[PDB]
RNA sequence: ACAUAUUAUUAUCUUAUUAUUUAUAUAAUAUUUUUUAAUAAAUUUAUUAAUUUAUAUUUAUUUAUAUCAGAAAU
RNA sequence: UGAUAAGAUAAUAAAUAUGUGGUGUAAACGUGAGUAAUUUUAUUAGGAAUUAAUGAACUAUAGAAUAAGCUAAAUACUUAAUAUAUAAAAAGGAUAUAUAAUAUAUUUAUCUAUAGUCAAGCCAAUAAUGGUU
RNA sequence: AUACUAAAAUUAAUAAUUAUAGGUUUUAUAUAUUAUUUAUAA
RNA sequence: UAUUAUCAAAUUAAAUCUCAUUAUUAGUACGCAAGGACCAUAAUGAAUCAACCCAUGGUGUAUCUAUUGAUAAUAAUAUA
């Protein structure tokens, strides 16, 4: 996970790209989430770092914050790279425009 | 991780490769497409689960089979079945049907007769699959003198060793293995004598049809010091020196035969490395039968 | 957007035959 | 005084789907083909990566236009 | 038939419609919510834009049944050669003649052309309730 | 620590040991471009 | 109860002191039935209080980025 967010990485999680929170089943009863980064939180504490998502289900807007180091979370997968298009580390801005994140797992399955 | 069982593995991904879709194969075998892959997300036989990435596949080369075959256990379905389920394939796919050659036979022969112990179940699975094979346009394998010559070979290892009088069923099954063979290549190794063996062991006379008298002209082996040229040199005559050595131990009438006996010595000076294959076999085929 | 275009462009021409009725007459 | 419904309209909001548009791609598969590292036997041309290369391709669409439905309004 | 209990070939008699594939639900049945006629219905010994390469599926004649692939295999799907100037198409299933896989007949299937038949698209004229509060 | 006070840390430069503030250097944070981009070596 | 550095007792001045629901006991005791407990414990809260900033939210005239208009400056060549 700090490869996964490594600033010296140029293959890094980056404020765009969509990716799945699978939780580890042995431990808890969640499921796996599908959300676009609208944050990559990272403190001095290299542990206490967080990922800020944001899906459009339906027609409700969620937005989770998970804690990257979790024991709960075993992996978090890119299901699609972000674009060039969006000009910030932080793409707060996106919300409620025609920049919005929409239904991913529609999007995606379809 | 024994040799054999690395070409197996091999052999294995090569089979999986050429048995897998045609349109899938770009999806499992490109690393160029693993995003694509992730994302499409196709489901296995059955839907077992997601396809797995796999790297690229190039040619499957030839001793990866005879390895085996030699570097084979007692007993197991590994090598016992790979027959079967390597022919159990549609003929329309070329690499699983070109891949086999001539040279293989006899390779097959010896593991399954002396130390797997089971070569009737190879005998008979050498029925329905030459008419198989000649639907595969490779008719070619089942030529005399891997084949012919080293079918007569293990029939006399067979009455060797053990009681066998039955003259009739010795005349039927030299017809029947005359029927089996179906490229007439006849080449220096001569067949005459083993057929005029078996007739005096087992009171029957020699009978064929369309067989020619080539006489044996084995290429002599030279004196060569070399490494990897005198193996290979060794390699590509390993059997031919086994048909000498079962005509020595056996053939009582071969003392008018010259090139056997000078083609053995030869051999053996290139083989001074290690000892001789026809007494391994018959050590390994003695003390698994005893 | 382009409703409102048309739906101009379509006034415009409806004026301008009004205005060449009352011209004639 | 005023209240509650139903229907219909557009110079008006979002808007699933599709349809026409434009538009760049290790392109996604190939084809195609500079091709290039090899394969591999008893001494081979797909098979990957990539490298064609305009052919189609696709989803991004890059930009727009229509459209189920529901918002306000008359 | 492997000199041993292995896997096949060929035949007789059977099994499978939970595997691929073909045909049948553009009909019939029911109903009247819509619909007042710029887009519906009825009627003409009506019209052209002098109407698809239209056959949909049976007749009457002619002809044709081929190569690659993909599927486990095909009468499944795809790309390719002619055949009334067009880039214009397909299919095999059951004897007897032939081995120490085809050539011919009978059977039903497949494809194309020209007519028939049943059938299709679009027009004209006249008519089709009440309200001008 | 705090209105001024008061409280607390350090005032090392050594025949033996101490980092108070600034500056400096590293490792991180933020900002928003980023292999094409890095300086490199070879 | 006569120094200094440090650790500190008894005291004194105050603060605090809580209250619901649910569950078990137990549908038991009590009741023709309807209804239905005292005695106890545990859990979750309320209300008040105290502290803290690892995280979350706000701020953040530290800072960075984009941008509208006007003006001025340094560096490059060019000319004098
Ligand atoms: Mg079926
Ligand atoms: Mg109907
Ligand atoms: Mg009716
Ligand atoms: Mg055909
Ligand atoms: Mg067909
Ligand atoms: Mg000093
Ligand atoms: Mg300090
Ligand atoms: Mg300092
Ligand atoms: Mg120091
Ligand atoms: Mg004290
Ligand atoms: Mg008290
Ligand atoms: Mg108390
Ligand atoms: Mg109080
Ligand atoms: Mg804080
Ligand atoms: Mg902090
Ligand atoms: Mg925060
Ligand atoms: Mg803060």
């Amino acid at each position: 996970k700090r490869k996964l967010i490594s600033k010296k990485n140029k293959d890094r999680l980056k404020a765009g790209d969509v990716v799945r929170i699978v939780y580890d089943s042995s431990k808890c009863s969640y499921d796996t989430f599908v959300g676009y980064i609208l944050s990559i939180d990272r403190k001095q504490l290299v542990q206490d770092a967080s990922l800020l998502l944001r899906n459009q289900i339906a027609k409700t807007a969620v937005e989770i914050r998970v804690p990257l180091f979790s024991p709960l979370i075993e992996r978090i997968d890119l299901l699609t790279p972000h674009v060039s298009s969006r000009q910030r580390n932080k793409h707060y801005y996106i919300r409620g425009t025609r920049l919005d994140v929409g239904d991913l797992e529609a999007g995606l399955r379809r | 991780a024994s040799t054999g069982e690395i070409a197996k593995a091999k052999l294995d991904e090569f089979l999986i490769y050429h048995k897998t879709d045609a349109k899938l194969k770009p999806f499992i075998y490109r690393p160029k497409n693993a995003q694509i892959l992730l994302t499409k997300d196709i489901r296995d036989p059955k839907t077992r689960e997601p396809l797995q990435p796999r790297p690229p596949v190039k040619p499957l080369s030839k001793q990866t089979l005879n390895d085996f075959i030699y570097s084979v256990e007692p007993n197991s379905t590994e090598l016992l079945d790979w027959f079967k389920e390597w022919t159990g394939t549609s003929i329309r796919k070329r690499a699983i049907w070109t891949y086999i050659s001539p040279i293989h036979v006899q390779k097959m022969l010896t593991a399954s007769f002396f130390k797997i112990g089971k070569y009737a179940h190879m005998v008979g699975l050498l029925y329905g699959i030459e008419h198989k094979f000649l639907k595969a346009q490779n008719p070619s394998v089942f030529d005399i003198e891997h084949f012919f010559n080293t079918n007569i070979m293990c029939a006399l290892h067979r009455n060797r060793l053990k009681d066998y009088k039955d003259a009739e069923i010795a005349q039927r099954k030299l017809q029947v293995a005359w029927k089996k063979v179906l490229n007439r290549k006849n080449n220096t190794g001569l067949a005459n004598i083993l057929v005029a063996t078996l007739g005096r062991q087992i009171g029957f006379t020699p009978e064929l049809t369309g067989l020619q008298p080539v006489d044996i002209s084995l290429p002599d082996i030279p004196n060569s010091s070399s490494g990897a040229e005198l193996k290979d040199l060794l390699s590509k005559y390993e059997g031919i020196y086994l048909i000498a050595r079962t005509l020595l131990d056996i053939d009582q009438h071969n003392a008018q035969y010259l090139e056997l006996q000078e083609f053995i010595r030869q051999y053996q000076n290139a083989l001074s490395e290690s000892s001789d294959p026809y007494d391994t076999h018959l050590k390994a085929l003695g003390l698994l039968e005893t | 957007s382009a409703k409102a275009v048309k739906f101009l462009k379509a006034q415009r021409r409806k004026q301008k035959n009004e205005a060449k009725q009352a011209t004639l007459k």
